[PDB]
């Protein structure tokens, strides 16, 4: 009890109006919870921007706005921007303690798109030495944070022994993730042909070697 | 805890309280300390008894009607002669010999000593033994001291036909009524007009001696030969013991209500005895009383 | 040597010992010691002297009894002297008493040796404007005791006398001289050359573990007396007289306690164990507790007062 | 140190109607055989509770072994202070919602619990505030629960404010205690307050407050009072016995090792006119703290 | 039993205070078998008695069991000759001292009061060997130290002379209880002899063995504020007391029969005797009123 | 300037402690509270617990046992001491600022720390393997070859990988971890003038911390 809840996902597209809530289980929203709205940014950047329910911070835009709308606080944004997509934490104060909601996820849609760049790494033959062998598919640069990595053998695409890592956002906002494919010494000797197949929004970009 | 006492108090006390006309005011009373904010302060069965026990004595003045602990519940009903265990051969003179004790003291004074009432129909069967070892040998006394400083009573059903020896042999001398509440008993006692053997009569002086210890019907007959004028009563302040009440446990507590369901009302003053002990006449620690009551003959 | 050194030493303790009826079994002990040949083996004097003196002790308790084998003693006689002037004895004294009024109007008076009758009354005019006049109009006394390792027995009434009443006279001390076969009785006296200090001032006694002789027995008997306040160290516990006797012609002494004090308060003695302080404290801290409990004290009876009303 | 004590205690202790008789005996003892700080400490305590009774009055030492320091006191409480009270409205009813736990116990029994009395300037910033979280919700119950055995207490200054939540809105205000504070002349009158700010619990329903060893100043004087005044029923342990009644004065006398005496300069004179000599106060039903809430739900439950 | 009921009606009978008897009927029934257990008469005499004052406060009322009295019967005079008023003169002068002592003051030793009688038929002869001797001096000593006997009847004779003609005075009331009867006394405006006026001072001596009338004198000249008594309380009589036979019977109830009701205080010489205003043994009365009167 | 920067042990042990330090600046603590988050790996924001400047605490009641905050005033630290680890107790741990000095009172956790990253688990630090990533197609793509150095088997996070010491900042990546029963593999990448390798020397400098080892690996054709 005294569960806090928020839409877990909203979309919006530049210049709309969204508005975000944020529930007590315990009753209504009163101004003696003082609901504060944080922003994460990726890569674990807190943000404050809204205090005691409609107190906008000194630095954040005008554009953000808080109420208490019926038995709910409200954070709205009002003509969203590109760079408003992140996760919106909510917190109510209970006279001794604060309880987080869940987060809203907010995406706005037409933001720039871009591809990915692909590399294809063969395994060492120091690797080779332990009866191991790596492949390694690197990607960057893409946007949005999402991509579909599929790996052939000898044209014959591979089921197992990869593993993908989780897209990373880079300093450019783009995005960065890794491909591994994991043979043995003697598979590697096996087979000629390897091929590292990303899939980002519609196209393809493959990259192969022998 | 307070209300379910309180309930259970005034449904208690307007079945079984010996004074009925008291009632209206209790009930008026009893519910007004919650009303105006009086039963806020006590959160204890012994503050729930000493609460109710103050306004009770302030309401009816009656020492019989209190609220205690249920340890404190009597003891257990005395255990005298009963008629079922009398002996059937007429050597059963033997046992009135040892059940009273009568002497002839210095200067014709007559000395009765008995340490129990047993029940009147235990007294029918004694009675012509009763003749030989009392009422005739105290014929030729002047006056007489009848000794109840170690008689705890027990029933008071003989006690009538007892003070009838002290009386007029034709008079009906009312005695006492009994009001039992728990009917509508209004039960006027009298003397009997008939005794078996030698009535000692209305005439010559009665000293009844009482101590702390003395009971029940005991007090009873030490009560009405005080009331009536017949006897000087000697001694201490009796134990306050009589048959007169009864006990209501309080469903769900360690506490009860005694309850006076009798009252007895004196003939011959009008009085309501409340019980709490015979108050003498002569006040004497009980080793002193018989000296006392030696000391009132030689001058009178 | 002989058998007849043993009986000649127990003759000597026998008849100076200060406590007599203490002493039995003693004449059956020195007869066995005569005959006992180990005592008899023994050609040594002094070990012969420490067997003797150790034999003593497991037979009187007593462990002031000595006997010695002291070869070239000379005793250090009196020293020869013209006529001494009244006024030159009264310079004598001054130089062993400081006299001090101490802040807080409080009378100090060390004394380094308690002087006999003869001189008390001889030198004691002479004397009496430059220590008592000086110290009579304070509101307490302290006597510093802490460095007396000195004094005569006759000097005792002098002190006390000064700090008691007149009437009714009071028998301080009684003492017992077993070679004089003699008590002596010590008692106030009612006129003095001086005023009296009374008996409303306070009277504060500081001692020291030092402090030796007549001016343990002047503490103990104040004290018993309930005149005046003990404050120090238990005192060093002294004997009245201590005599050290040559045996015969022999080189041999005995060494013996022949005098004693029987107080006629408590029936005991200041000697041997001293006397108990009413307040412990260290013998260089004394004087400083004095000062401060005669200064509470003094405040007391104002806080009443006040507190009264 | 007889000096000093018959001095301070003459200016200073409560009861200077004993003052007289404590003047007469003091300095009259046989002090012959105590040379000891604990000796004297030992025995004046022994004279001065025979003659006074009043267990508040004691003559205590520090430990021996290290005389910087003693049995004399800690350190007063630090609550909430008024320099400290936010401004921000939605701060000062999220500081006054972990200041008061409020519960609704089934059978609709409230419960209420806070560990601490703020001076009344603290509460009165805080009062509107209050009601929302402790006044109001607790209206729709028939009896009240108040948790005091995590209350150090703190300042007495609003004990009579809140009490009245719990007596009659009426004029006159009842008479709570007068306290006399020898110091000065005080003799000063505590009443209740004639208003509240918020609904008050009133004077009718059950009232039951939960005591430990650990409830201190000014929570033992709110539920003494409580007590006296047969308001509520008292459950758990006896409670610290440290009231704010008293003043340490020390001995000058270093010769006695660090003594001090702790001497009570106020007496606290209930409406019932009881002289409260602290100590602790005493529950009506004494159990073991961890046993006193199911006590009072047993109370309530068999009523 | 018929003994005790004899008793106590010549008690209830006599008593000179009936007022004071309330609960003493109650008693006289209670006839106690312990008193009837009694064969020794004197023990029964002692025990009634004792019950008497646990019930009466008075110790002079007696029960006493008296076997071989005979009360001395008055001698018989008349057969001899009647005694003349000259030889009464005689016999009076023999029971008084009159002196002026030195400083001119009147001194009179009167060792028996003389009643109304004797005061009216026998004055005449004594008017001049008493009263015209003293009656010139500035002050008057009567002595009483040793005056153990005198009539009721005789102090209005003694207080008239020294108090005014007008108004008349009531000086004593006595009730006699056999008699059913007050007996008022009262000042007599004409006398024999001159008055010695109210100014000259008038002491009046006393001893502890003063006893009887002379009690009653000395009590109403002080109340009056016309003496000043100097010695000891008196002994505190009683007006009289009688000694009665119960029937045919050697047992003999004494009884106080008549009592003074002064009208002054309300109260009585009677018990506890007249207290002196000055103080002083009896030997040394006489020296101290001489002193008392040469001082003013 | 408010800072606030947290620093604690890496990897713990479940049913061991954890202790963790919030070193702040440009405020003090004697006038301001500090709060205490956690965000548990894909899961929202947990508070638990507040330290106020007078050095009240109040704490989540559900943590309320296990959890502990102090401060040093004069050193400018906050710290949470959290018992009887779970594994479920693997976190970012964050410290905020308090705040509540407003035109009208609210309270506000104003300014945020960075965070720490704590992994509560019973597995064994092992050291990594350090592999180099040469192109294999040794042909021109264009002016910049693209080298790399494979990360492999390492426990627990994280691996610092430099290039040439540092001097190689141009077009560095370090691509995030992948974790396969416990060990985490990793991969860098530097892009340099195709003209200089092999010429010239490229070298990956792999450190891990809680191994204490460093591993250098010189990548050639």
């Amino acid at each position: 009890q005294a569960v806090v809840t928020q839409e877990s996902a909203l979309t919006t597209s530049p210049g709309e109006t969204v508005t975000l809530t944020c529930r007590s289980s315990t009753g209504a929203v009163t101004t003696s919870n003082y609901a504060n709205w944080v922003q994460e940014k990726p890569d674990h950047l807190f943000t404050g921007l809204i205090g005691g329910t409609n107190n906008r911070a000194p630095g954040v835009p005008a554009r953000f706005s808080g109420s208490l709308i019926g038995d709910k606080a409200a954070l709205t944004i009002t003509g969203a921007q590109t760079e408003d997509e992140a996760i919106y934490f909510c917190a109510l104060w209970y006279s001794n303690h604060w309880v987080f909601g869940g987060g809203t996820k907010l995406t706005v849609l037409g933001q720039p798109k871009s591809s990915p760049s692909v590399t294809l790494f063969p395994p060492s033959s120091e690797e080779l030495e332990t009866n191991k062998a790596t492949l390694v598919c690197t990607i960057t640069d893409f946007y949005p944070g999402v991509v579909t990595v599929d790996w052939k053998v000898d044209g014959t695409p591979v089921t197992q022994g990869m593993e993908t890592t989780q897209p990373s956002k880079q300093s450019n906002n783009k995005y960065m993730a890794s491909s591994y494919l994991t043979l043995t010494a003697r598979a590697w000797e096996r087979h000629s042909s390897y091929s590292c197949q990303v899939t980002h929004e519609g196209h393809t970009v493959e990259k192969s070697l022998s | 805890s307070l209300g379910e006492l309180v309930e259970g108090t005034g449904r208690l006390l307007e079945a079984h309280y010996a004074r009925p006309e008291v009632v209206g005011q209790m009930g008026a009373l009893l519910r007004a300390k919650l009303a105006q904010g009086a039963y806020r302060t006590a959160v204890d069965l012994e503050s729930l008894a000493s609460q109710l026990t103050a306004d009770l004595q302030e309401m009816s003045g009656d020492h019989r009607l209190l609220v205690f602990h249920s340890p404190g519940e009597m003891v257990a009903e005395e255990a005298p002669p009963p008629p079922p265990v009398v002996p059937s051969p007429e050597e059963l003179s033997y046992l009135i010999e040892a059940l009273f004790k009568t002497e002839v003291l210095p200067g014709q004074l007559g000395y009765l000593r008995f340490d129990a009432m047993a029940e009147l129909e235990t007294v029918k069967a004694v009675g012509p033994q009763l003749v030989q070892l009392v009422w005739q040998k105290l014929v030729d006394t002047a006056a007489l001291v009848v000794d109840l400083r170690y008689n705890p009573g027990s029933y008071s059903t003989a006690v009538p036909l007892l003070c009838s020896y002290f009386f007029e042999a034709e008079p009906r001398r009312h005695l006492y009524s009994v009001f039992d509440r728990a009917t509508s008993r209004v039960t006027e006692v009298w003397t009997l007009p008939h005794v078996t053997g030698q009535r000692y009569g209305s005439h010559k002086d009665l000293y009844v001696l009482v101590s702390h210890t003395s009971g029940s019907a005991a007090e009873a007959f030490a009560h009405t030969m005080q009331d009536l004028q017949r006897a000087t009563i000697i001694g201490e302040p009796t134990a306050g013991g009589a048959l007169s009440v009864g006990i209501y446990q309080v469903g769900s507590s360690a506490l009860y209500a005694s309850m006076p369901t009798q009252m007895a009302m004196s003939a011959s003053t009008g009085e309501a005895w409340d019980l709490a002990g015979v108050e003498p006449d002569i006040t004497v620690p009980m080793s002193v009383a018989l000296s006392t009551a030696r000391d009132i003959v030689t001058l009178r | 040597f002989s058998p007849t050194l043993i009986a000649d030493m127990a003759k000597i303790f026998m008849d100076n010992y200060c406590s007599p009826e203490k002493l039995t079994g003693m004449e059956e002990a020195i007869d066995a010691a005569s005959s006992n040949t180990e005592i008899l083996s023994i050609s040594d004097p002094t070990m012969l002297a420490n067997v003797l003196t150790d034999g003593v002790k497991k037979t009187i308790s007593d462990s002031r009894v000595k006997v010695t084998y002291e070869p070239d003693l000379i005793l250090a006689a009196p020293p020869a002297m013209p006529d001494i002037p009244l006024e030159h004895l009264a310079a004598m004294i001054k130089g062993t008493v400081k006299v001090e009024i101490l802040e807080g109007n409080i009378g100090y008076l060390k004394i380094q040796h308690i002087i006999g009758e003869e001189m008390a009354q001889k030198v004691g005019p002479l004397l009496l404007e430059y220590i008592w006049d000086k110290i009579l109009p304070t509101s307490a006394m302290i006597l510093d005791f802490r460095s007396t390792v000195t004094g005569e027995l006759s000097g005792i009434p002098y002190i006390v006398s000064y700090f008691t009443d007149p009437e009714p006279l009071i028998h301080i001390d009684s003492v017992y001289d077993r070679t004089a076969d003699l008590t002596i009785e010590l008692w106030s006296m009612p006129t003095l050359l001086g005023k009296r200090y009374g008996t409303s001032k306070p009277l504060i006694i500081l001692t020291s573990k030092d402090t030796l002789g007549i001016a343990e027995d002047v503490a103990y008997c104040l004290k018993n007396l309930k005149r005046a306040t003990i404050v120090g160290e238990n005192t060093a516990g002294g004997t009245v007289k201590m005599s050290k006797m040559k045996v015969g012609d022999t080189d041999f002494y005995v060494t013996v306690p022949v005098a004693k004090s029987i107080n006629p308060i408590t029936g005991k003695s200041w000697e041997i164990n001293g006397v108990a302080p009413d307040v412990d404290v260290a013998a260089e801290d004394a004087l400083d507790a004095a000062i401060a409990i005669i200064k509470l004290r003094a405040e007391i009876p104002a806080l009443a007062q006040a507190a009264a009303t | 140190v007889i000096q000093r004590l018959q001095e301070a205690l003459r200016e200073y202790y409560t009861l200077v109607d004993r003052v007289p008789a404590l003047l007469s005996h003091l300095a009259a003892m046989d002090l012959s055989s105590v040379v000891s700080e604990d000796d004297l400490v030992t025995k004046l305590n022994a004279g001065l509770q025979a003659v006074s009774e009043d267990p508040r009055l004691q003559v205590q030492v520090v430990r021996p072994k290290e005389a910087s320091s003693g049995p004399e006191e800690e350190a007063e409480e630090p609550p909430e202070a008024v320099p400290e009270v936010p401004e921000d409205e939605a701060v000062r009813r999220a500081l006054v919602d972990s200041v008061f736990q409020v519960s609704v116990l089934p059978g609709n029994v409230g419960y209420l619990r806070f560990d601490s009395f703020a001076d009344a300037s603290v509460l009165e910033v805080l009062g509107p505030y209050i009601l929302h979280q402790v006044w109001e919700p607790l209206q729709d119950t028939e009896h009240l629960i108040m948790d005091l055995r995590q209350n150090p207490g703190g300042p007495s200054s609003a004990v009579p404010l809140l009490l009245s939540y719990f007596q009659s809105p009426d004029a006159s205000p009842v008479r709570l205690f007068s306290t006399y504070d020898r110091r000065t002349n005080i003799t000063r009158e505590h009443f209740s307050q004639t208003e509240l700010l918020g609904r008050p619990y009133g004077t009718q329903r059950g009232v039951y407050l939960l005591t430990s060893h650990r409830t201190a100043t000014a929570a033992e004087e709110l539920a003494f009072l409580m007590q006296s005044l047969g308001w509520a029923t008292l459950v758990g342990e006896i409670t610290a016995g440290s009231l704010l009644h008293t003043h340490t004065v020390s001995l000058l006398e270093t010769p006695e090792g660090g003594l001090a005496l702790t001497v009570p300069v106020l007496t606290f004179i209930d409406n019932h006119g009881e002289c409260w000599l602290g100590g602790g106060v005493v529950p009506d039903a004494i159990v073991l703290a961890e046993e006193a809430l199911d006590r009072a739900q047993e109370v309530l439950e068999f009523h | 039993p018929t003994v005790l009921q004899t008793a106590g009606k010549l008690v209830a009978d006599n008593y000179a205070s009936p007022e004071l008897g309330v609960k003493m009927a109650a008693e006289l029934s209670g006839l106690q078998s312990r008193y009837a257990r009694v064969t020794s008469e004197a023990a029964l005499a002692e025990l009634l008695q004792a019950d008497l004052q646990v019930l009466s406060g008075d110790p002079h009322l007696k029960t006493a069991h008296i076997p071989e009295d005979a009360k001395d019967r008055i001698p018989g005079i008349v057969p001899m000759q009647i005694p003349s008023p000259e030889v009464f003169e005689d016999l009076i002068k023999f029971s008084f001292h009159t002196n002026v002592l030195e400083g001119n003051v009147g001194y009179l030793r009167f060792d028996m009061f003389g009643d109304c009688e004797l005061l009216t038929q026998v004055s005449e002869l004594l008017v001049e060997h008493v009263w015209k001797k003293i009656v010139h001096t500035d002050a008057l000593i009567v002595d009483m130290r040793f005056n153990i006997g005198g009539p009721t009847s005789s102090i209005s004779a003694l207080c008239s002379y020294f108090f005014d003609e007008g108004p008349p005075i009531l000086l004593d009331k006595i009730y006699n209880r056999p008699n059913n009867s007050v007996s008022e006394l009262w000042t007599l405006s004409q006398l024999e002899g001159e008055r010695y006026g109210s100014k000259k001072s008038m002491v009046i001596l006393t001893s502890t063995l003063t006893a009887g009338a002379a009690e009653e004198f000395t009590y109403i000249m002080k109340r009056l504020g016309r003496a000043l008594v100097i010695g000891e309380v008196t002994s505190g009589g009683c007006q009289p007391p009688q000694t009665y036979h119960v029937d045919d019977t050697d047992l003999y109830l004494t009884i106080p029969t008549a009592r003074s009701v002064g009208a002054a205080d309300g109260s009585s010489w009677e018990g506890v005797g007249v207290v002196p205003d000055v103080a002083v043994p009896a030997e040394a009365a006489l020296t101290r009123a001489q002193e008392m009167l040469q001082h003013t | 300037q408010v800072q606030l920067k947290e620093s604690g042990p890496g990897l713990v042990a479940p049913s061991q402690s954890l202790s963790i330090t919030c070193t702040v600046s440009g405020f003090l603590l004697i006038s301001n509270g500090v709060h205490w988050v956690r965000q548990p790996p894909g899961k929202g924001l947990e508070w638990l617990g507040v330290i106020w400047a007078g050095g009240n605490t109040n704490y989540n009641s559900a943590l309320m046992s296990r959890v502990s905050i102090s401060k040093d005033n004069s050193k400018s630290q906050v710290f949470l001491k959290m018992k009887s680890l779970q594994t479920d107790d693997t976190a970012m741990y964050y410290c905020a600022r308090d705040f509540y000095d407003y035109d009208v009172f609210y309270y506000a956790m104003d300014y945020w720390g960075q965070g720490t990253s704590v992994t509560v688990s019973s597995a064994k630090t092992t050291p990594p393997s350090v592999y180099p990533l040469a192109p294999g197609s040794a042909a021109q793509t264009n002016s910049m070859v693209t080298l790399g150095c494979l990360v492999k088997g390492y426990f627990p996070e994280p691996v610092t990988v430099t290039w040439n010491s540092g001097s190689l900042s141009s077009g560095v990546h370090t691509f995030p971890a992948v974790l396969q029963s416990d060990l985490y593999t990793l991969s860098s990448s530097v892009t340099v003038p195709s003209s200089t390798w092999p010429s010239e020397t490229v070298t990956c400098n792999v450190a891990h911390p809680a191994s204490s080892t460093k591993v250098d690996k010189k990548i050639v054709p």
